[PDB]
RNA sequence: AGGACCGAACCGACUAAUGUCGAAAAAUUAGCGGAUGACUUGUGGCUGGGGGUGAAAGGCCAAUCAAACCGGGAGAUAGCU
RNA sequence: GUUUAUUAAAAACACAGCACUGUGCAAACACGAAAGUGGACGUAUACGGUGUGACGCCUGCCCGGUGCCGGGAGGUUAAU
RNA sequence: CUUUAAUGUUUGAUGUUCUAACGUUGACCCGUAAUCCGGGUUGCGGACAGUGUCUGGUGGGUAGUUUGACUGGGGCGGUC
């Protein structure tokens, strides 16, 4: 649900919630829990090589069931719980034999429902297939790109993919970037979108929202000095410059796409 | 007004002491280079 | 580069001819395979008489063995029962690990490489011809029939 | 190391003598390429990171007389 | 509930005066701003100089920064005093 | 809210929002002669860069020049 | 010689298939109570990609330097 909160005072005026009464009200289940130490942008020689990431509050890292081996073991949903790491939520599920994982939740998906996994499954939202079972022109998300390797497309909240193209061993995906990729047809893929649909509604409102969501503030190459960044100089805000990268690149309509490896892989680019 | 020398034993030895200058290369040749002075307090230490 | 050939090449076999061949070609497939052995002066010499045609025969003989083994399945048909889906959708492809280990338990007693599939993986049930290369110059064609269950 | 196992190049330095003679001081890199050699003698492959010259001395000589050599030298493969 | 309000600790440093061989190599006195947050603070770590860091002032990096400090090339060179 | 510790606390910087653009994940990009890390145990409702700066009404005309993207007849064009 | 057509030859651009080089930040097993690494098995790519030498283009991202004298101060103008 969304709900806009009253101008009761600034920072609080502009904030769009995303309330979610379905999700579980307390602490999560520990022996999936790990813990994840922030970097700040750092790498191992210590230098920002990503900027603008910093402070936020801390967050646990849970263990999401990507690969989804478990075929042939119907699971039940105990539960969906707010996972900090996705945009997207988390459903607690229980197996069968007494083993409990957390999956990706797609938008049909809600406590008390049926999941399975492998071929011998149905075409239920949740469900795990292989894209050769899947019909053609269906939805899926969470999809892999090579057998075994877990799933890594489709994974942000209300993000999906279309089978347009069955080609024998290989499949065609058309991807929320009007990306048309070809995948091999044994590594899985899972029925359904990813939910929690509604995450742009939200706004953060204030600068301190995005304070503690992990992001720091960006400074414009333009208030900058000459020296730092190749904008900046002058009196009275003077550019006269293509725009480029703090380190030269020109940016602003310039494809960095230089792979040759995988684009036996692509069909068409974005448009 | 908090002046640039804050004191404190185990930073000091964790940074100048015997064991760190011994750890690298660059340190042990800080070592020989006081030696051949023939300096009475060769590092940092209780 | 020169290098003398012990088994058959389909394009440039002649059983030990002083023929140019690619020094990556020999270094890759040739000499791993033992398809053939260096010889710059020195194994030329040993090839003239140790191998000129005593490892003929030694040759020839591996070439009977297996076209004699090949035959061993008079009837040459395998028939797998499989749990395919309703109206086609078999449950999960099949590559050549069953098929070899059926034939191995009731058939040719044949190897896993030795295998192949022309025709896909076998991947709609039905009657399927497939094609084993078991020597450069002999082939064997082996009827397949997956029974749904 | 940019060292090759076999013939032993190593990484030289060097100018590059530019249109107007300018001086830069650059450096000549070995060929290498890691390679998987089949000997018999141990019935095994055995890496090893050869340049092209020393992939051609190798298919010239012997491996065994390479492997040989490469043990003398004291070198682990 | 709130980057909500008034206001101490705490953090900051807008105005004036004093002080400029001062008590102090930027302080005191009287007012002033924030004060549940993008807050503040202790301890210990990480980022090393054509680099770091920077809510961006060429600011900060041991009272020094449009390129730190120490030693060396080095008795650099000085058509200048 | 932040800033020229030690003459400038501001109209400057940041800001939520908006737009453009790059990136299909061994992602772009950054630090590294390299390995390897960060981005991210994230993967397009995500991430980087750039500009603008809540919100309201809007954001017109011009592709010559300089960039960027796409095309390809012909010309020119290194090593070899 | 102008003008044609078989077989064999030097072949090179182009396309298809294969795997044994090579890639694998795919899976499984072992060393090994090990997310590194190595080996083995297998899958997927595949003579591409990637790397070295040579070479064209791009290249203030970075570096080393230059940017005259006369002159009723200098600059501008003019002059040499």
């Amino acid at each position: 649900a969304v709900v806009k909160c009253k101008p009761t005072s600034p920072g609080r005026r502009h904030v769009v919630k995303v309330v979610n009464p379905e999700l579980h009200k307390g602490k999560p289940f520990a022996p999936l829990l790990e813990k994840n130490s922030k970097s700040g942008g750092r790498n191992n020689n210590g230098r920002i090589t990503t900027r603008h990431i910093g402070g936020g509050h801390k967050q646990a890292y849970r263990i999401v069931d990507f690969k989804r081996n478990k075929d042939g073991i119907p699971a039940v949903v105990e539960r969906l719980e707010y996972d900090p790491n996705r945009s997207a939520n988390i459903a607690l599920v229980l197996y069968k034999d007494g083993e409990r994982r957390y999956i990706l939740a797609p938008k049909g998906l809600k406590a008390g429902d049926q999941i399975q996994s492998g071929v011998d499954a149905a075409i239920k939202p949740g469900n795990t297939l292989p894209m050769r079972n899947i019909p053609v022109g269906s939805t899926v998300h969470n999809v892999e790109m090579k057998p075994g390797k877990g799933g890594q497309l489709a994974r942000s909240a209300g993000t999906y993919v279309q089978i347009v193209a069955r080609d024998g061993a290989y499949v065609t995906l058309r991807l929320r970037s009007g990306e048309m990729r070809k995948v091999e047809a044994d590594c899985r893929a899972t029925l359904g979108e990813v939910g929690n649909a509604e995450h742009m509604l939200r706004v953060l409102g204030k600068a301190g929202a995005a304070r503690w969501r992990g992001v720091r503030p960006t400074v414009r190459g333009t208030a900058m000095n000459p020296v730092d960044h190749p904008h900046g100089g002058g009196e009275g805000r003077n550019f006269g410059k293509h725009p480029v990268t703090p380190w030269g690149v020109q940016t602003k309509g310039k494809k960095t796409r230089s792979n040759k490896r995988t684009d036996k892989f692509i069909v068409r680019r974005r448009s | 007004m908090k002046r640039t020398f804050q004191p404190s034993v185990l930073k000091r030895n964790r940074s100048h002491g015997f064991r760190a200058r011994m750890a690298t290369k660059n340190g042990r040749q800080v070592l020989a280079r006081r030696r051949a002075k023939g300096r009475a307090r060769l590092t940092v230490s209780k | 580069m020169q290098v003398i050939l012990l088994d058959k090449v389909a394009n440039l076999g002649s059983l030990g001819d002083q023929v140019n061949v690619k020094a990556g070609y020999a270094r890759n497939f040739l000499v791993p395979q033992g398809k053939a052995v260096p010889a710059t002066k020195k194994n030329i010499e040993f090839f003239e008489a140790r191998r000129a045609e005593l490892e003929a025969k030694l040759a020839e003989v591996l070439a009977a063995a297996n076209a004699r083994a090949e035959k061993i399945n008079a009837l040459e048909t395998v028939t797998i029962a499989s749990k395919a889906g309703d109206e086609g959708k078999l449950f999960g492809s099949i590559g050549t690990r069953d098929i070899a280990d059926a034939v191995t338990a009731a058939g040719v007693e044949v190897a896993k490489s030795e295998v192949r599939l022309p025709n896909g993986v076998l991947r709609t049930t039905g009657e399927h011809e497939v094609s084993f290369q078991v020597h450069s110059e002999v082939f064997a064609k082996v009827i397949v029939n997956v029974v749904a269950e | 190391s940019r060292v090759c196992q076999v013939t032993g190049k190593r990484p030289v330095t060097g100018n590059n003598r530019s249109h107007a003679l300018n001086a830069t001081k650059r450096r000549f890199l070995p060929n290498l390429h890691s390679h998987r050699f089949w000997v018999e003698s141990e019935k095994r492959f055995v890496t090893l990171r050869v340049s092209a010259k020393g992939m051609r001395v190798i298919d010239k000589k012997g491996i065994d007389t390479v492997l040989a050599e490469l043990r003398a030298r004291g070198e682990k493969y």
